[PDB]
């Protein structure tokens, strides 16, 4: 079976260069009858082929208008791999990177490989700022009432959440994390509860940020 | 510099047979292979159709393409729909200067009646205007299947700077949950009369707004 | 011996499009 | 032809005091005399306040009214509130040429969480377009307190023409619900983008908007 | 204490005349001291006087100048009332009509009557049109839908409305009636059930129109 | 004898405005 084994940094500072290489296994980068892709995917640009390199008694590179500038797909023979560079990286840049084996002349794509995340970002580590987002009328439905937590412009991944250390779990939902255009993360959580309970059961949200060694607390009441 | 377009989601019914097209915006359908990929949440896509209608080792027979080059547009026709099938599906082709993928499709495999999302919209905390920034949070809770369309409006016109969205996802109970944030700065919190999240999911649309000025 | 690959149509050797080699 | 206007509602805890206020648009508000109204749900009005200030006989203390030459307003107080006291509250004055009563307000004593209203807008039915006509419903539930405002629009634009709309009045559970209606020709109905049922509660808005071609 | 007992037609067709009395007890229509007045209330147009009379040795009368030139107020000393007539009634005349005792000098009402809901409208006995409010994921929150069935176009009140002849009572709610431009009323009925039931168990809408001998049973299904 | 009521301000017997008789 080909497996293909993504390698390279996952945070890239603006102005640097990405790299990533990919190396094969169960089939030969000089293979005569494949191709060696690069197609990056993010929610908003979704998904986008880069280039491709292949062997026909010459290596042959094509690659994407939009990147062609910027952009080298090398094989190595020596160790059964390609790479991909990307220059002067953005943050338009941050996408999960998959190599790929497919086909030369439908522009095919036949065996994915597991992708990579690369952050292009020029944060370091930043613990985050929790706010409340407190219930009112306008949270509830029912005897239903919606309160969270918002954690703010943190660096990097992951934060994690729980409801009174953890005694509170029926009805919590933490959301993934957005990264702004600030080079930072956010996220909420969030827990439904009864709306007769506002007046007198506490509720706090416990923020964990283990990079930055930071936890905060923050009690959610009624605004 | 063609387009090949999908409709956002698609949903039916285990055991049925569905259809997901994909209209390409200039060019011969017929003249480019057009290749369909499956991606599950968290996973690489997996090629399920090459060459129009080529189906790779280990793609079960019920996937099948096919090519409609009077409508200009290639289709992924799935039979006898079972719950594994549910998954984003993009198509994929080409000309002489470009290589282009397809917007996505989430198919959704019905497992429970479908439901209209609950959209909360929080507006700045007073503490967080005290460190001088105004975060708008729109949670959009129980919803299926999960597909919505969000946008946000400041008085009555369309705000797309300072929007961040996140990819509906599965809730404890199989319903889908996801979260949209408007930044701003507490002057521009202040200078409009209101605020809305717009969510549709279904072809339905539900608005919720806020004023700077709540009160009351 | 002197190696090409070219973008053509009804070639090497299908009824489609596409990029065509060696 | 001067306006008296009040709050919407009004609503406050039992034991506490509340006021109500009534803004004179034009003329002096201390150069006539000012009554106020009690109108429980299905009773026919019942006079608390008379000349700015006299309690008429069986009315409690815990009611007074008084006057404010400056803001040209006056008001209804109400202290140790208890659940008996929630009511529609009209102000009522006059001048030389007319006798004006206040838009109304209601007092809600709060027994319980406030609740946003959950609303549903139905689409006409085929059976009724095949009648020729089509009426959307807009279903307005399970909100507290129970006062809402609520407004259509066709695509954008507000409508006006076609609209009836109930009071509020209590479900089983001690909220309440409220309905709305859009009439409109078939030939209306297939007109527009879409339609929209708004309903403000508590200062903050909800709208459900739908489409003719639904779909989907 | 002072009774005031309301008394004539609650229908009247456009262009014809209103005509309610006021039978009064416990005071004098002559009374020193009072005045005896008419105020309608309408949702929309609100709490409206419309005229008043008096004896202060002689009968005066005071009228609001929107119904002047169509009101009649007339004491009946020897009947101890008065009443009201208004002259070529539109649908904008639908209200409730309270007779109330007043104060000359303040214009402030004093005793108010029962009231007599008056309805202007050219209708006769017709019987409702039933369609389905039918559930569908936009009427659907949690494990909830809600459906219902919309009551077009009947006169005159009431329509009732039951739910599985009378089986499903849990979450019904049945709207006071609208009365539209046309001179005829409609409702609605809603009934919230648990959403997984839609594919199998029957809701059937029982709606009643006594005054046209009417009954209509309308199953309602998902669209 | 004579009867009249009129609207008028400062009047039989009271600070404000309104509607004074006989």
């Amino acid at each position: 079976q080909v497996q293909l084994q993504q390698s390279g940094p996952g945070l890239v500072k603006p102005s640097q260069t990405l790299s990533l290489t990919c190396a094969i296994s169960g089939d030969s980068v000089s293979s005569n009858s494949a191709a060696w892709n690069w197609i990056r995917q993010s929610p908003s640009r979704g998904l986008e082929w880069l280039g491709r390199t292949y062997y026909r008694s010459k290596w042959f590179n094509d690659y994407a208008v939009s990147v062609q500038s910027r952009i080298t797909i090398n094989p190595d023979t020596s160790k059964n791999q390609f790479s991909l560079q990307l220059n002067s990286v953005t943050p338009e840049d941050t996408a999960v990177y998959y190599c790929a084996r497919g086909i030369v002349f439908s522009y095919a794509m036949d065996v994915w490989g597991q992708g990579t995340t690369v952050t292009v970002s020029s944060a370091s580590t930043k613990g985050p700022s929790v706010f409340p987002l407190a219930p009112s009328s306008k949270s509830t439905s029912g005897g239903t009432a919606a309160l969270g937590c918002l954690v703010k412009d943190y660096f990097p991944e992951p934060v994690t959440v729980s409801w009174n250390s953890g005694a509170l779990t029926s009805g919590v939902h933490t959301f993934p994390a957005v990264l702004q255009s600030s080079g930072l993360y956010s996220l909420s959580s969030v827990v439904t509860v009864p709306s007769s309970s506002l007046g007198t059961q506490t509720y706090i949200c416990n923020v964990n940020h283990k990079p930055s060694n930071t936890k905060v607390d923050k009690k959610v009441e009624p605004k | 510099n063609f387009m090949l377009t999908q409709p956002h989601s698609v949903s039916e019914s285990p055991g049925k047979t569905v259809t997901i097209s994909c209209t390409r915006s200039s060019g011969s359908i017929a003249s480019y292979y057009v290749q369909w990929y499956q991606q599950r949440p968290g996973s690489s896509p997996t090629t399920v159709i090459y060459e129009d209608s080529q189906r790779p080792s280990g793609v079960p027979d019920r996937f099948s393409g096919s090519i409609d080059s009077s409508s200009n547009s290639a289709s992924l026709t799935i039979s006898g729909l079972k719950t594994e099938d549910e998954a984003d599906y993009y198509c994929q082709s080409y000309d002489s200067s470009n290589v282009v993928f397809g917007g996505g499709t989430k198919l959704t495999v019905l497992g429970q009646p479908k439901a209209a999302p609950s959209v909360t919209l929080f507006p700045p905390s007073s503490e967080e205007l005290q460190a001088n920034k105004a975060t708008l949070v729109c949670l959009i809770s129980d919803f299926y299947p999960g597909a919505v369309t969000v946008a946000w409006k400041a008085d009555s016109s369309p705000v797309k700077a300072g929007v961040e969205t996140t990819t509906p996802s599965k809730q404890s109970n199989n319903k889908y949950a996801a979260s949209s944030y408007l930044s701003l700065t507490p002057e521009q919190w202040k200078s409009h009369r209101s605020y809305s999240c717009q969510v549709t999911h279904e072809g339905s649309t539900v608005e919720k707004t806020v004023a700077p000025t709540e009160c009351s | 011996h002197f190696p090409i690959c070219i973008f053509c149509c009804g070639c090497c050797h299908r009824s489609k499009c596409g990029m065509c080699c060696k």
